[PDB]
């Protein structure tokens, strides 16, 4: 039944800044609402239960404020163990029903990527194929680029990238892509690329072996 | 201490149904509801209903009635749903959450989630390659390894360096879906390229829907 | 003379309850109001409300009518609260103090004040280092030394040193609430340089909640 | 129900300075007013009990002033033991109630801090991570500034800083600030740096080892 509405979808502050989430709903849920925290790979957390009641073992800086149809959660200052989703549930009614949630980033300081490469491994290609790695760790911000290049022949649809959350240790992102092959097709060529471009990099790093 | 321990994660037949148990612990289990929660790939998520397992009754979400049944056994404190006649849009991952009695409430206490995949395919471990050390030293500093879990399936798998003591400067990235039709990730670490040589790690994968359970050597370069 | 020995700080869980014992002396017991008062971290000074022990006659806050609940034992002069229900919002200390007699009001007399916490929390003793003075000596003159009380919990936790012996020019600061969720804090002391050497000194970290106990040595570079 | 005002919040006077507090009412609370002292650290303490009779114990300077709804605090001449904060309470109706509450804090003439630094203990890094402490010693006003910087990179939510109420001996105050990190990313780094600046500091001062 109830709409509950989150917005915006994404919001990033930096450490420090005092950041604020808000939620509509669609009739006076009387104050009937909690706030969830999903941090990645986690299942949700709850922080606070009707409206502004913060659940025990949950810092200060979490505020609860809102009413009627409007509510809003503030954290007064924010430290790297905030970011994650933030959605809201209103148990005025059945069903119950959840916001569409509000990510929530940290922004920083540029920083570039740390190139590094793996070659096909020993087991891996005592088998069928083999598959090498690259890792671009630590930098910032995750908007960053990389491509395959087996023999100066630039790749195509045959690696796949994946990014991780923030590592709180520094807000920093990293993303590995892997290149995958067969060992017949990974024998017929003699080098291995990856071309890492990053607004922090002046320039194209390029990381790669031969085999 | 309350605590709610959710069967592993499984993958079944469309068509078929599947069973998720819900642990309680810490708690006089018949006088919260447990609520249940469903959370499809990076979409949010859903309220499916609830059950008072005291009473025995249960508030479902229309949407679910019909699709999840629970059920409650209050001698050994665990709560279970039933989804069936599972199709593409029950694969998710599920929730239960211990709501509040009708006394009291101090928030939502929530399980670990329970994967499930709906599939007419065969559950398959991985295979994990290690991704050793190499002249990663060329204009560098810190030496990165870390571990390829190559191929399995379904998607519920989990990785752990040194058996959870160095697992510090960790990049577990989520998995991708390849053409296979099974699931790869890589695990990887950030270390002191000095103690490079002596202290060694391992990394701990473990994929449940398979029983697999592997402890792998990362040999440098 | 009158005093009030409230009982030890403690924690416990959500949704349960606590009960805390003042133990009146010096005075007709009966005679006076005890009075409660609540004191959450940094947030001033809540009236709970008072009971009469001798007519058992209860004035209840109405913000913490329910919530709070006095009784009290003639036989051993002993007060109580019981705050039930716990939520985080009762997280404070609190104090029993002597109202005043409906026949002379010599003014309030105070308890120390009892720590109470509310968590499905462990309680964890404390790991403390030592801040030893090192090359502290740099364009400067007497030493600094101190004691690093890491990682513990609950809040409330005591530090001495050389047993209450040489403690002057000693500064223990309040505990900060680290990402952990545990506590930790710092004790240090100023001392003659020339005295760093031969006479030794040792914090004495006690942490209740958890029975810990550490007498600890500091020892320089 | 009535409604204790006391301001300002904060009160500073010199040693020997006659210092004054006030507190307002809603109501005839009819004197029906008492003051209490709690010093840090310590649960209260009643220092006057129906607007002007003094607990016992006592010192004469304090003095109990007021009637009606409005009534104060006086010190004669204000000695170190008297820093703290003080609260108002009318028991002329239920439910009692208190004041905001005055901190009142000693002003003196300024002071530089002596900034110390701590390395990593032994122990703490035979463990898993590696927290660096620096102290600000005895100096005044607190209104005083720290900032971490590793390797000539200031720190951004990565530290924890904490002071102290006026050390009585001086009526100084003392800071402590921590630089917490694990065992891994403490040893990348080389130099760890606490910047002080502060009024009585002509200068930032910079303590840091190079460990």
């Amino acid at each position: 039944d109830i709409k509950m509405t989150q917005s915006p979808s994404s919001m990033y502050a930096s450490l420090g800044e005092r950041v604020t989430i808000t939620c509509k709903a669609s009739q006076d849920i009387n104050s009937y609402l909690n706030w969830f925290q999903q941090k990645p790979g986690k299942s949700p957390k709850t922080l606070i239960y009707r409206t502004n009641r913060l659940v025990d073992g949950v810092p200060s800086r979490f505020s609860g404020s809102g009413s009627g149809q409007d509510y809003s959660l503030t954290i007064s200052s924010l430290e790297y163990e905030d970011m994650g989703i933030y959605y809201c549930l209103q148990y005025d009614e059945f069903p119950y029903t959840f916001g569409s949630g509000t990510k929530l980033e940290i922004k920083r300081t540029v920083a570039a990527p740390s190139v590094f490469i793996f070659p096909p491994s020993d087991e891996q290609l005592k088998s069928g194929t083999a598959s090498v790695v690259c890792l671009l760790n630590n930098f910032y911000p995750r908007e960053a680029k990389v491509q395959w290049k087996v023999d100066n022949a630039l790749q195509s649809g045959n690696s796949q990238e994946s990014v991780t959350e923030q590592d709180s240790k520094d807000s920093t992102y990293s993303l590995s892509s892997t290149l995958t092959l067969s060992k017949a097709d990974y024998e017929k060529h003699k080098v291995y690329a990856c071309e890492v471009t990053h607004q922090g990099l002046s320039s194209p790093v390029t990381k790669s072996f031969n085999r | 201490q309350v605590q709610l321990q959710q069967s592993g994660a499984e993958l079944m037949k469309p068509g078929a149904s599947v069973k998720i148990s819900c642990k309680a612990t810490g708690y006089t289990f018949s006088s919260f509801w447990i609520e249940w929660v469903k959370q499809r790939p990076g979409h949010g998520l859903e309220w499916i209903g609830e059950i008072l397992p005291g009473s025995g009754g249960t508030h479902y979400n229309e949407k679910f009635k019909g699709k999840a049944t629970f059920t409650a056994d209050k001698s050994s404190n665990t709560a279970y749903m039933q989804l069936s006649s599972l199709t593409s849009e029950d694969s998710a991952v599920y929730y239960c959450a211990r709501g509040h009695s009708y006394y009291f409430y101090d928030g939502d206490y929530w399980g670990q989630g329970t994967s499930v995949t709906v599939s007419s395919a065969s559950t398959k471990g991985p295979s994990v390659f290690p991704l050793a050390p190499s002249s990663k030293s060329t204009s560098g500093g810190t030496a990165a390894l870390g571990c390829l879990v190559k191929d399995y399936f379904p998607e519920p798998v989990t990785v752990s360096w040194n058996s959870g003591a160095l697992t510090s400067g960790v990049h577990t990235f989520p998995a991708v879906l390849q053409s296979s039709g099974l699931y790869s990730l890589s695990s990887v670490v950030t270390v002191p390229s000095s103690s490079l040589g002596t202290q060694t790690y391992i990394c701990n994968v473990n994929h449940k829907p398979s029983n697999t359970k592997v402890d792998k050597k990362v040999e440098p370069k």
